[PDB]
């Protein structure tokens, strides 16, 4: 910014775009420093009641892998339902 | 009819229904040698028979593409002959046989 | 085909690549890329480190996409623990996940041009990059190599004010991409050096495990972010930029289009990020808040054990893959019940892509090889690991 | 016992392969000393080849031998298709390192743990 | 068809270890004891084989400990005594196995402490 | 010299390091700086030293100033308190 | 004969009549979180951190002190036996002074780990803590006893393994302090074992006060040469100088104990 | 949702007007001239560079920068040698050995951060209970010799004293977040 | 606690049975993790056959090879555990086929089945030492040209045995046995207390 109008007009034209509206250099639009102090929210599990960990510890309630076909009519089954075709976009199908 | 398939390398196959019917019928034939109760024969015969039946039943390729999935019809052709190749390969491999060898003991115990 | 040993000549860089080649005059007969000039041991070193002290290694594996890599380990460690991050953290990871994609594409498109010979796009977009780094710094503390995305969510909530600035930037970045375009998308010359160079068929791309824009550029529709959603990339709406006539020019256009689509995903994340916590509440997996560890005994014990010993992940193994900007980045993390991992093979979108250099650059000139290394976004950190 | 054969059914057949590799290296030593401008004597180098080929003379098992030449062949390829520059080759000669005595009295005089 | 070899798998020739550290290194296969500090026994379960300790001279510039032995920090963990012995034989390191020593059963009963005559 | 009496002997050669250079040491030594702070005369048997500044200080601990002879000293600050 | 069959989570282990519930879990391989129970020290039941749930029973039982009975199923990991640990650990920690970065039994704590493994992630003790005056019990053991979880293993060892019979409990309520009523030093051989046997870091070693921290210590198993009993010992070395010698168990020679001289 | 880039929806049949427009594009390099206009445009934009010594690129409070050891206001160094800063350092950089000071307090006889080993993760900042080791703002500590980069307790304590005022302000700004 | 859908643990489980039935000569174990991931385990001889069936079967198309890796369990007689992770863009599912290979008992190469493996197989040889028959060009990829020893083996020292410095006398870079100035401090981290039955 701080450009004489003519330079701006030359700029906008040569570029073909209103570069003034979206300048790259930042001027007094960037968040001021020393933004106010933050009081962040405490999440769940901070209840002082009905908060038993045994009821909220997925870490080791996990079990050893389930085993099928261990070494020690029927229809065909796929790894999973065949995938669904993606659909062309509607805002900008092409380009 | 279409101009080209999304996939770069694949090229539009005219007479796609005929090309599929040729490949599908071939596979069914090769499978005819597999042992009778061989798992691959029963499973793939079921899949291939359903695929043909649909190819025979549908005269519109766009709906054919919907009925057996496969995205573009050209891909289904590639998948069918790829399967035809493996069917020939497995007959040589004889994988329907029992396990080649039991794993050394404690071979599959992860906590270790 | 006089071997020229090109690439120790810093000609396409992206790291240090000795692309031994045999060239009959200016035609390339065979390219045998050499690797490991940047092997550093990242996979063995991790076995001797705890889960949280191995997180910084992932940022270094492919450091142009600093964070997106961290998300892959995060996800992997979360799966093994069967813990999930809190809702705000998920959006953050998608917010910085995308910002990181832009950062990678600005790197890939502009560095591609510098090797081609166009130098002004790099300076134009490195200024935008710079501005993004600052987001990283004001969120993590480091310009790059943040360590912000940890195995149980983010480390610390966003500063009070970042979202607003990740808006001003996003509101404008588009024009910056537009400019590059007016310089390269239709240049009468960019097209020539890029069009019909390194065409890869669709069947061949899947066969050589390309798994990235390289597949998407050939017209195969696969974005692990839409096919197998991770985090909250499911709750956003974006369009994968599929390509046809896959070649250096087409894929490029795809990378410029994901820069565009990522701005669509970033916008949403700013518009819909929830109030909440940024780390799991299980002191078992996530370190306790410093006010809590300084006033509550259970929190100190959990702080002491977590930092000194570790998560103690339950025994198991998982392969979790995300859609890192380069392509599918996956960590196969085998884990004994111990706090330190047992194996952590990093699948690098790039080990597969380089391999394809041979099957892509055939009957091509020396300049063509330079263009193709660019269209694979090879960061030797991920390939060498 | 009851092992599967890697490439050589018996030490006999395996030894055949070792002979071939020796020849290969023997024929190559001179070229390397010239294409790498190494400051060594062809004769000297050829003895080194012998050294290595015998350092592993004790192996009796056929499978171990077969891998040894696979690996050996790979090294040759790196030295005839030159991807290994002098620094790499000369390392074989251990030129800079100071040799350590194996005499007990010698070790006693120098290292806590021999 | 399989071929027969009575030769103890020794693969010392393929492992790629310097000669000095294969003939002068004694490794001990032992089940780790429990630091008496803690009463948990989850670290006294798997056998470990550990290479013999070597020089740790002080560094002149900073006083940090410095070691010239590469196989020092390496302790491999093996689930059973038989498997660990096998690793030593094929890698060619000397071994001296120590039998696991588990606490003997001890009879305890709260009543005893209130015994008429103890 | 340093906090811990680290003084290279008159014959040690690491002193060559200090030749033509400054051996970095700090005049402000803690052992002494804590002493200056006076004993806090609290009027409760057990008082707590949060470390000053709460979250910006050290883990909170309670000290028993019951012993009449001696004074409680926070294992963290070193601050002393007497009843 | 003399082999009852008790089920630990339906594993039908068989134990001599007399085995405690904690002992039954051990042979299956499960380990009841425990404080105040040491194999070679009398069962006291002070902590009640080992409460388990025998099947079809109204209340949970004390593992270390309950003679097992035929048929019982232990349900060690039952939702109940976890509330019975998530709620005890709440109490031990409530009066505990959080100076874990002072407590040199940092990584050698059977109370953080049993808290990180069997207890909760937070605290609800918004009230104030307690503090107990320290004691100069001797020149070897530093008793920062505000750490004590009143587990009475010292008072046992000091009476049962060693015949000192000096250490004792004094008072009732939450100011039961387990220290010598009059300040008489605990002077006896076998003295330093108290350090190793107190799971809390209340009383620890004064020479090895703050020289190290256990994760760093490389542990080499060797033999006592100071005396002819040849007691087994583990020499804990950091960066090449010995930092501590603590006992390692040999059933026949030193069963978990070592002399004051050889440590 | 997908999007075709570089896919021509249809075959526009050449119309003279179209052909001319195209031929003119090849003959008179029309698009090439378009590209020149863009660069001429920026030539007129204000350059974004900063006088490096005189002006400095902005770094917010969490910037990790250079290690320092803080001291209590009284003057007692904060570190109490719990040594978990050593435990969680990913690079093995921090070496700590301690012994009870004469006062009887716990303190570190030797605290050595090897900055060349350090990868400035900032976990040490995180891990410290007394928050004695902090990531200080300064990033300009380039040194002529490798030894200078290795830092003992006296350099870090001195680094702490020099930058304590800003370190205190930075921790003041970001502690609520942590 | 992560959200788990049992739809997948059922779909994948069934497929596992399907694969097993179709390839019973090689499939030894087929398990689905609690994380909804299938992991057919095959005898080493079934490398070629099991992969090919997955790459070219209409009901199981697994076109791309995500990764080929080899964990090393030293205790296990067959030290290495080659693991191949595959993706099916058609059915949006991944499977892992893992085999076992000892140091001197080579595995077949699948470069034929997937050419992606051309590089990863060279990576497994360089790091772990497993050998792959019928490989087009197996040669060290990541390690130095003259490196001796396979690095990711659990029995290889982290720091290694050789390090490089420039020597003036010989005016050329020169290996020397590793001498480290601060050895890797080997913190013992395992706690003596278990977490759950698992
Ligand atoms: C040559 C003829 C003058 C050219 C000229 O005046 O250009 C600036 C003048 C304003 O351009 P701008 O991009 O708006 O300037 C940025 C600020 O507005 C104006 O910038 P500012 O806000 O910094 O204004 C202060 C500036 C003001 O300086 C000027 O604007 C005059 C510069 C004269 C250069 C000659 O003075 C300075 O900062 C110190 C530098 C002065 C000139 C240094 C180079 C002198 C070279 C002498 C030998 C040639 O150009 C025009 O008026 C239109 C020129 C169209 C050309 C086609
Ligand atoms: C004052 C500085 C003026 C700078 C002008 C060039 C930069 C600005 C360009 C702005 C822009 O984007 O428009 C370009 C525009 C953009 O057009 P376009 O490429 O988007 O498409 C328009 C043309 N059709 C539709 C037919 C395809 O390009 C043109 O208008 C055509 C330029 C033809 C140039 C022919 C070669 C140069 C002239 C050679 C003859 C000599 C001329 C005089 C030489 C000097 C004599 C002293
Ligand atoms: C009577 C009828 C007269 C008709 C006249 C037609 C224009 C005269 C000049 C035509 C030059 C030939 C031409 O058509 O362009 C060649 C080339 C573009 O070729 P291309 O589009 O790639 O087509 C390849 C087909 N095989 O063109 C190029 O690619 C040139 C390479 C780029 C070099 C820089 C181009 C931009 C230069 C901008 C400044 C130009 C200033 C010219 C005047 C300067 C002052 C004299
Ligand atoms: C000048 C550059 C020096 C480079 C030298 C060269 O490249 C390095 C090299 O020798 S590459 C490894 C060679 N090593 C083998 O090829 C295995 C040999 N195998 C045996 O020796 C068996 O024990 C056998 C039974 C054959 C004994 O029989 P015999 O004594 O050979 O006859
Ligand atoms: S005992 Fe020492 S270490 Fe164990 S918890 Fe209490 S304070 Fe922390
Ligand atoms: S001192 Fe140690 S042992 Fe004696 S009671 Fe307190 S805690 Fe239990
Ligand atoms: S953590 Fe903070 S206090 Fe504990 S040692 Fe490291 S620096 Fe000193
Ligand atoms: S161990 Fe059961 S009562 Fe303390
Ligand atoms: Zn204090």
């Amino acid at each position: 910014a701080s450009a004489t109008r003519v330079i701006q007009k030359l700029r906008n034209w040569a570029s073909g775009q209103d570069l003034q509206a979206k300048l790259q250099l930042r001027y007094q639009e960037i968040a001021k420093r020393t933004q106010p102090p933050p009081k962040l929210p405490v999440g769940p599990s901070h209840k002082l009641s009905n908060n038993y960990y045994c009821t909220r510890d997925g870490r080791r309630e996990v079990v050893p892998p389930s085993i099928i076909m261990s070494s020690q009519e029927k229809k065909a089954v796929t790894p999973a339902p065949p995938m669904k075709r993606w659909e062309l976009s509607k805002d900008q199908p092409y380009l | 009819l279409k101009k080209t398939t999304g996939l770069v390398g694949l090229a539009v196959c005219d007479t796609p229904h005929e090309r599929l019917t040729i490949l599908y019928t071939k596979t069914l034939d090769i499978l005819k040698h597999f042992p009778k109760h061989a798992a691959y024969r029963k499973y793939t015969e079921q899949i291939t028979n359903e695929k043909l039946d649909m190819v025979k039943a549908e005269p519109d390729v766009k709906k054919l593409e919907a009925l057996l999935q496969g995205g573009e019809v050209e891909e289904v052709i590639l998948q069918a002959e790829k399967e035809l190749s493996l069917a020939r390969k497995m007959l040589k491999w004889k994988p329907w046989e029992p396990l080649v060898e039991e794993p050394p003991a404690n071979q599959w115990k992860w906590p270790i | 085909n006089m071997t020229l040993n090109f690439g120790p000549q810093h000609p396409a860089a992206h790291g240090v690549l000795r692309l031994v080649l045999e060239l009959s005059g200016e035609m390339v007969r065979k390219c045998d890329p050499h690797i490991g000039l940047l092997h550093r041991g990242t996979e063995k070193l991790i076995e001797y480190k705890t889960y949280l002290q191995a997180l910084p290694y992932f940022d270094r594996l492919d450091y142009v996409s600093m964070m997106c890599n961290e998300q892959a380990y995060s996800i992997a460690v979360e799966k093994l623990l069967n813990i999930q991050p809190p809702p705000r953290a998920q959006w953050i990871r998608v917010l910085f996940g995308e910002i990181t994609r832009i950062l990678n594409h600005i790197m890939a498109v502009t560095t591609h041009a510098l090797d081609i010979g166009a130098m002004t796009p790099f300076f134009w977009m490195f200024e935008e990059r710079e501005k993004m780094f600052e987001f990283y710094e004001r969120v993590s503390g480091a310009r790059m190599h943040a360590a912000y995305i940890r195995p149980g969510g983010v480390h610390q909530d966003l500063p009070l004010g970042l979202l607003d600035d990740i808006y001003e930037f996003s509101k404008n970045f588009s024009l910056r991409i537009d400019e590059v375009e007016e310089m390269l998308t239709n240049n009468r010359i960019w097209r020539n050096r890029t069009v019909d160079i390194g065409v890869v068929t669709a069947e061949d791309a899947l066969n050589y495990g390309f798994s990235g824009v390289m597949l998407r550029g050939s017209g195969i529709q696969w974005d692990l972010r839409k096919t197998q959603p991770y985090d909250v990339y499911d709750q956003v709406e974006f369009d994968v930029p599929i390509g046809s006539r896959g070649d250096c020019y087409d894929r490029y256009l795809c990378r410029v289009e994901e820069m565009r689509q990522s701005l669509r995903i970033i916008e949403q994340c700013l518009n819909k990020m929830p109030p909440g916590e940024i780390k799991v509440d299980d002191a078992k997996v996530s370190p306790p808040k410093r006010a809590e560890m300084k006033t509550s005994m259970e929190s100190l014990i959990h702080h002491f054990k977590l930092y000194t010993e570790g998560y103690q992940v339950p025994p198991g193994a998982t392969y979790t893959a995300i859609e890192a900007p380069k392509g599918e980045f996956g960590v196969y993390l085998v884990s004994d019940g111990s706090s330190r991992p047992y194996r952590c093979k990093i699948k690098a979108p790039g080990f597969a892509h380089l391999a394809g250099l041979d099957k892509m650059s055939k009957g091509h000139m020396l300049a063509d090889v330079v263009a193709i290394i660019g269209t694979q976004d090879i960061v030797f950190g991920e390939i060498d690991r | 016992t009851s092992v599967k054969p890697i490439f050589s059914r018996d030490l006999n057949e395996a030894k055949r392969r070792v002979r071939e590799l020796y020849r290969a290296w023997y024929r190559e030593v001179p070229n390397t000393v010239h294409l790498m401008q190494l400051d060594i004597t062809v004769k000297q180098g050829r003895d080194k080849v012998r050294e290595m080929f015998m350092k592993n003379a004790h192996v009796t098992d056929p499978r171990v031998v077969d891998l040894l030449v696979i690996k050996g062949k790979m090294e040759l390829q790196e030295t005839i298709k030159v991807w290994k520059q002098r620094t790499h080759v000369m390392r074989f000669f251990h030129e800079t390192e100071t040799p350590r005595p194996k005499d007990f009295l010698s070790k006693f005089y120098m290292g806590h743990d021999p | 068809q399989l071929i027969t070899v009575d030769e103890k798998l020794d693969i010392t020739t393929l492992t790629g270890v310097p000669e000095e550290h294969i003939k002068t290194r004694k490794v001990r296969i032992f089940v780790p004891a429990r630091n008496n500090m803690q009463s948990g026994v989850n670290n006294t379960k798997k056998w470990k084989m550990e290479f013999d300790t070597r020089e740790r001279w002080e560094n002149p510039l900073m006083g940090w400990a410095s070691t010239a032995d590469p196989l020092s920090n390496m302790v491999l963990t093996f689930s059973a005594k038989e498997d660990a012995i096998a690793f030593a034989e094929k890698n060619g390191w000397s071994y001296d196995v120590e039998e696991k020593k588990v606490p003997k059963p001890k009879s305890k009963s709260y009543g005893a402490n209130f015994s008429w005559n103890k | 010299i340093t906090h811990t009496g680290q003084v290279y002997d008159e014959k040690d050669y690491r002193r060559v390091r200090f030749v033509d250079r400054q051996k970095e040491v700090n005049e402000n030594f803690a052992i002494d700086l804590i002493a200056q702070q006076p004993v806090n005369e609290v009027e409760h048997r057990i008082i707590a030293c949060d470390g000053g500044g709460g979250a910006l200080g050290h883990p909170k601990v309670y000290i028993n100033l019951d012993k009449e002879t001696k004074t409680g000293t926070c294992g963290y600050c070193g601050l002393q308190f007497k009843q | 004969s003399n082999l009852i069959e008790v089920f630990v989570d339906g594993q039908s282990v068989m134990v001599e009549p007399g085995t405690t519930v904690l002992q039954a879990c051990e042979k299956v391989g499960m380990q009841i979180p425990r404080f105040c129970y040491h194999e070679r020290l009398s069962v006291a039941g002070n902590c009640r951190m080992c409460l388990v749930e025998i099947e079809k029973a109204p209340k949970v039982v004390a593992a270390c002190a309950m003679p097992v009975m035929k048929g019982w199923n232990i349900l060690t990991n039952s939702e109940k036996s976890k509330k019975a640990r998530e709620g005890v650990m709440e109490f031990l920690l409530a009066n505990h002074p959080l100076d874990c970065p002072i407590c040199d039994q940092g990584g050698e704590c059977d109370l953080q780990d049993q808290s990180m493994m069997f207890g909760s992630d937070r605290s609800r003790f918004l009230e104030g803590k307690r503090a107990v005056e320290d004691k100069n019990i001797g020149p070897l053991v530093k008793t920062i006893m505000t750490r004590c979880i009143q587990c009475t293993r010292c008072i046992r060892f000091a009476s049962e393994i060693a015949g000192v019979d000096d250490l004792g409990t004094t008072g009732r309520g939450n100011d039961m302090q387990v220290g010598t009523y009059i300040e008489k030093m605990f002077m006896s051989e076998l003295s330093g074992n108290v350090i190793d046997i107190c799971p809390v870091g209340a009383l620890t070693s004064k020479p090895y006060a703050f020289t190290a921290r256990p994760w760093e210590t490389r542990k080499t198993e060797s033999i006592d040469v100071m005396d002819a009993v040849g007691s087994n010992i583990v020499v804990s070395t950091r960066t090449g100088e010995v930092m501590r010698i603590l006992p390692r168990m040999h059933e026949d020679i030193n069963e978990e104990w070592i002399s004051d001289k050889t440590r | 949702t997908y999007k075709y880039v570089n896919k021509k929806e249809q075959e526009s049949e050449v119309d003279m007007k179209s052909a001319t427009d195209n031929a003119a594009r090849i003959l008179m390099w029309t698009e090439l001239i378009r590209g020149l206009g863009m660069t001429l445009s920026y030539l007129f934009r204000e350059p974004a560079t900063i006088n490096y010594p005189f002006e400095k690129g902005p770094l917010s409070p969490r910037f990790r920068g250079e290690h320092a050891l803080r001291r209590y206001p009284s003057g007692e160094e904060r570190c109490i040698a719990c040594k978990l800063c050593e435990a969680i350092c990913p690079a093995q950089a921090i070496t700590i050995e301690a012994e009870p000071r004469a006062d009887g307090s716990r303190r570190t006889t030797r605290y050595d951060i090897d900055m060349t080993k350090c990868i400035y993760c900032g976990f040490c900042q995180e891990a410290c209970p007394v928050d004695a080791i902090v990531e200080g703002p300064n990033f300009e500590f380039s040194t002529e010799t490798h030894e200078e980069l290795l830092y003992n307790k006296e350099k870090l304590l001195n680094n702490g004293d020099k930058w304590e005022a800003e370190i205190a302000a930075n921790i003041q700004a970001d502690y609520l977040y942590r | 606690v992560r959200p788990r859908s049992d739809v997948t643990h059922k779909q994948l489980s069934a497929f596992g049975e399907y694969v097993a039935e179709i390839l019973p000569k090689y499939v030894q174990q087929v398990q689905v993790s609690c994380l909804d991931e299938l992991e057919i385990c095959i005898h080493p001889d079934g490398v070629i056959p099991t992969l090919t069936f997955l790459r070219d079967h209409t009901n199981a198309q697994f076109k791309s090879l995500a990764d080929l890796t080899a964990v090393d369990v030293p205790t296990r007689q067959n030290r290495f555990e080659i693991v191949y992770n595959l993706l099916s863009l058609r059915f949006n599912s991944r499977i892992r086929v893992k085999t076992y290979a000892d140091e001197l008992t080579p595995i077949d190469s699948i470069v034929s089945v997937h050419i992606a493996a051309n590089w990863y197989e060279r990576e497994v040889w360089d790091m772990f030492g497993v050998f792959f028959f019928n490989h087009p060009d197996l040669r060290r990829i990541l390690t130095d040209y003259g490196f001796e020893g396979h690095p990711f083996r659990k029995d290889f020292p982290l720091t290694g045995y050789v390090e490089l410095r420039y020597d003036d006398e010989v005016k050329r870079v020169v290996a020397e046995p590793v001498e480290l100035a601060q050895e890797f401090r080997k913190f013992d981290l395992n706690s003596p207390w278990e977490a759950f039955p698992a």
